[PDB]
């Protein structure tokens, strides 16, 4: 029983662990992503 | 189209980071239910 | 007799360190059959996903 429930907050904190890492690629991901558009929005559009 | 992936890809970040703290809660509560199983394996081996 | 004690003594000794590292291999076995089945959990898991 304990080793099931560990098993099961281990696998839980594993999935802790591995929604953080995924929030920081996505997030990372769209902060390029969101540079590449800050970069190319106002690259001719500010003027006009 | 760049803003539209943008707010598609951050909507599932915040969905991400909504079940991040839902998930934290969830093993804070699972390891608070978990230690006293832990607590009367210990005490069972050393009765043993 | 001082050299029975000694004697006893050493040979309390060998069997104390002998259970000792037999009972600390079976549980390093324990604790590998438990990684490995940690293991399988996390291989279950990535199967499902």
């Amino acid at each position: 029983l304990l080793r099931d429930v560990k098993s099961r907050f281990e696998k839980e904190k594993s999935n802790q662990a591995e929604a953080q890492s995924n929030i920081d690629q996505g997030r990372k991901k769209v902060d390029a992503l969101n540079k590449t558009i800050a970069h190319l929005e106002e690259e001719l559009t500010k003027e006009m | 189209s760049k803003i539209n992936e943008r707010k598609n890809q951050e909507q599932a970040i915040a969905s991400y980071e909504a079940a991040k703290e839902e998930l934290g809660l969830k093993i804070e509560q699972i390891a608070q239910e978990a230690q006293p199983i832990k607590e009367q394996y210990d005490s069972t081996k050393l009765a043993l | 007799v001082e050299e029975l004690t000694e004697k006893c003594s050493l040979k309390t000794d060998e069997f104390l360190k002998a259970k000792e590292k037999i009972n600390e291999i079976f549980e390093k076995l324990n604790t590998i059959r438990d990684e490995v089945i940690k293991k399988k959990n996390q291989n279950e898991y990535y199967r499902g996903r």
